[PDB]
């Protein structure tokens, strides 16, 4: 048996943003963890005093990987506050703009962020140097397939951004979503252009990406046995499928302690004992949220606040959404689960709680979700009406409030705005990687990733590769988490 | 390019950025990002994409920086916050010491061949320096000057920049250096920067004076809803008149759209962005 080694990793690379992870290893396993989000900008104070319509541009600069998610949450919050009634065709157009970035983001995450955890790249920077014992298990052929797909995926993710820009104007940082809808009516010609790009993305997802995740996973079966954490998840709903506000591609729900429960947003509170914010601001629901930085506060270790749902520490993201909603698995997933794993499965939960809530399970969920999104986009391409108006032009209210709820590629996102004297009085963001990558709450309960690190194997303290492998399975974005 | 050609070392440091300047670069069409990474530059440190991590990644950058002292390119994405002794942006930890963005720029800035301030945050402060902020977010050139660091700075702004502005500025610099050496080449680059540090091939022309809707502007024919694509966008908030960029011709994302066609220009390449360009949706 071995004793303790304490390992600090700053920067954690092949994520978005600024993260330090510190783990305590005893006898070959992580026994404690602390995550530190290291960069703060303070959008919630920058936004104050502005014309509320500016928010749907300003807030995207929280993150240039998921800006369409922030755009969406912001315009939904503004729609509610302004009483803007988005035309049906604008609802669909928004779904086409945002849906295309789910494809971009998941492909970016698996190939350009995560795949080097399992694949040795070409012998030049930024693929070397790396840990001398990186635990890269793939055959020469399968490793080369991984590199070839990494390279192809650079073009595929770029094509996804062309899809976003067709009706979104440009990407990163769309111009095409505003309060009241979408700024550009889709034309027949541009819908052909979107569909032609979408077909190429679909073929890559179906033929390369989903199969490679199961295939690599089958060489790392041990990675389905670690990373469970609390086995607790959150989904707030996303992609409205009609104009009622009640039907969504991903429906809301909470899962914790083995039980499904409804989602009530009034049960969200953000704690700050272990966060660099003034102690008087602890425990606030977002409708009363406050952002008062305290970078010298003793005992704190992160610029991420600690959100809790009725006291529960929950995770968010593809696993959360796919677990809560339990869709049918992809045809190739069903086949490869049988052929490579001996698993008979029809729906996502047939993986079982332990394997789903695991390091490799989160990669599988993300690939499955990418396939699921293809069918949603196909549906929207059949439902959209070329030439039909997509926007209304609402007057700015003097006094109002609104909340926008959606699912960013990494998990649940909400924006809350309060307007007073026709200007932003408060704006509060509760984002996906906030739920995943937060520090302890005021009672000392760890954040989701902190808890999922417990039990991670570190058989070689000189090459502790599984620490960051676990972190990357959650697709962290610390710029989103801190804002 | 060729896989076996000369490729200068680049370190890419993120301060108060959003990673959008990195993502926009990933969207380069010609040359593709694969070709940039394998044939044009050697990206030795970049936290979003590099293989190694933590103190080992920092030490790798330090070893390359010593070997190529005076000769590496330093890209900065995001602003540099000076308040609270730099604590609003920590970029790494090595030798049991945290490394702030302030520390990192003081360490590597003096030893770079040139600093490329990519994006409006790095070039001019941008959103992190806007009204309501409290981190002391500072533009690269100002931070370096305040600290006596004389290394040349080239600004490639935008929020985000177009990939062609980033790659094209790199290509222009590398060509000047091939013809004239490092000092002579950087002198030739500086000669083609405007008063805001921006390369004139990309930022030397005004959007509005080259806009396809200029006739409508001059006739006073203004769209009243975003989806009316016939009229000028001025009353909807377009900041084209005060913006120097080539978007009207280059467009975005493989030429599929641009901000004025789709909605409005928000003036994202300008030193006063965002506050001097706000409100975005009124003239
Ligand atoms: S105000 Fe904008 S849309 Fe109108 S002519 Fe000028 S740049 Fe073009
Ligand atoms: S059109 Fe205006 S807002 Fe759009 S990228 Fe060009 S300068 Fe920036
Ligand atoms: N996806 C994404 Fe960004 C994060 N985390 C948000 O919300
Ligand atoms: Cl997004
Ligand atoms: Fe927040
Ligand atoms: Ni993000
Ligand atoms: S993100």
């Amino acid at each position: 048996a071995t004793g303790r080694t304490t390992i600090a990793i700053d920067p954690v690379t092949r994520i978005e943003g600024h993260l330090k992870a510190e783990v305590v290893v005893e006898n070959g396993k992580v026994v404690d963890a602390r995550l530190s989000g290291g960069m703060y900008r303070g959008f919630e104070t920058i936004l104050r005093g502005r014309d509320p319509r500016d928010a749907s541009q300003i807030v995207q600069r929280i993150c240039g990987v998921c800006p369409t998610a922030h755009s969406t949450a912001s315009v939904l919050a503004l729609d509610e506050a302004f009483g803007a009634k988005v035309p049906n065709n604008g609802r669909i157009t928004r779904n086409l703009i945002f849906g295309a970035n789910y494809l971009q983001s998941h492909i970016l995450h698996f190939y350009h962020l995560s795949a080097q955890d399992f694949v040795q790249g070409p012998d030049t920077a930024p693929f070397v140097p790396r840990f001398p014992k990186s635990d890269l298990r793939l055959s020469k052929e399968l490793n080369k397939a991984g590199v070839d797909q990494y390279i192809e995926a650079l073009e595929v993710r770029r094509i996804c951004h062309e899809m976003v820009a067709l009706f979104g104007g440009r990407m990163p940082h769309v111009q095409g979503q505003v309060v009241g809808g979408a700024t550009e009516i889709p034309t027949k010609e541009k819908l052909v252009e979107y569909a032609a790009r979408f077909k190429k993305v679909r073929d890559f997802v179906e033929q390369k990406y989903v199969p490679v995740v199961y295939t690599i996973g089958s060489k790392y079966k041990d990675m389905f046995k670690v990373g469970q954490g609390f086995k607790a998840a959150l989904c707030v709903g996303a992609f409205p499928l009609d104009n009622s506000g009640k039907k969504h591609l991903f429906m809301p729900g909470v899962y914790a302690k083995g039980k499904d429960m409804p989602f009530d947003p009034s049960k969200i509170k953000e704690y700050v004992k272990y966060s660099w914010f003034a102690e008087e601001t602890t425990g606030l629901n977002y409708k009363e949220g406050k952002t008062i930085p305290a970078p010298d506060k003793a005992g704190a270790y992160s610029f991420v606040k600690a959100p809790r749902y009725d006291g529960l520490s929950l995770e968010v993201g593809p696993l959360a959404r796919m677990w809560v909603n339990n869709p049918e698995l992809s045809p190739v997933g069903k086949k490869l689960l049988k052929d490579l794993f001996g698993i008979s499965a029809k729906k996502f939960r047939d993986l079982g709680e332990e394997a789903a809530f695991s390091l490799m399970g989160r990669h599988v969920a993300r690939a499955e979700e990418t396939y699921y999104m293809l069918g949603a986009i196909e549906g929207w391409l059949k439902e959209i009406k070329a030439g039909e108006d997509t926007v209304v032009m609402p007057a700015v209210p003097a006094s109002a409030e609104g909340t926008g709820f959606t699912e960013a590629p990494r998990g649940s996102l909400l924006h809350y705005v309060k307007v007073k004297d026709s200007k932003i009085d408060n704006y509060q963001i509760v984002s996906a990687s906030l739920w995943n990558c937060n520090p302890r709450d005021d009672m000392g309960q760890r954040g989701a990733v902190e808890e999922a690190l417990i039990g991670i194997p570190v058989d070689d303290i000189q090459n502790p590769v599984n620490v960051a492998r676990l972190i990357r399975a959650f697709d962290p974005x610390l710029s989103c988490a801190v804002h | 390019g060729t896989l076996t050609g000369e490729r200068p070392p680049v370190f890419w440091l993120q301060g108060q950025g959003c990673t959008g300047c990195s993502v926009t670069l990933l969207n380069s069409v010609h040359p593709s990002i694969a070709d940039v990474l394998l044939k044009v530059i050697s990206l030795e440190f970049h936290p979003t994409v590099m293989a190694w991590e933590g103190e080992h990644a920092i030490e790798h950058m330090r070893k390359v920086a010593e070997k190529f002292k005076g000769k590496f390119f330093l890209v900065i994405e995001g602003s540099v916050p000076v308040e609270a002794d730099g604590k609003y942006c920590i970029i790494g930890e090595a030798n049991h010491h945290e490394i702030s963005m302030v520390d990192a720029l003081k360490e590597f800035g003096p030893n770079a061949a040139a600093v490329l301030a990519v994006g409006t945050c790095a070039a001019y402060g941008g959103i992190p320096a806007a009204e309501g902020s409290e981190t002391g977010a500072t533009a690269v050139s100002k931070f370096l000057g305040d600290n006596g660091i004389k290394t040349p700075v080239v600004n490639i702004p935008g929020c985000p920049p177009h990939p062609d502005w980033i790659v094209g500025t790199v290509v222009l610099a590398l060509d000047a250096i091939k013809k004239n050496g490092l000092e002579g080449g950087l002198a030739e680059v500086v000669k083609v920067l405007d008063s805001d540090g921006r390369p004139t091939p990309f930022f030397g022309r005004n959007i509005h004076e080259n806009c396809p809707y200029l006739d409508k502007y001059d006739e006073g024919v203004m769209s009243a809803t975003f989806t009316d694509k016939v009229g000028c966008r001025y009353d909807l908030g377009c900041k084209g008149p005060m913006t120097m960029a080539d978007c009207f011709e280059r467009k975005w994302n493989g030429g599929v759209n641009w901000c004025v066609q789709n909605a409005v220009c928000i003036g994202c390449v300008e030193p006063d962005f965002p506050d001097g360009k706000s409100p975005f949706y009124q003239a």
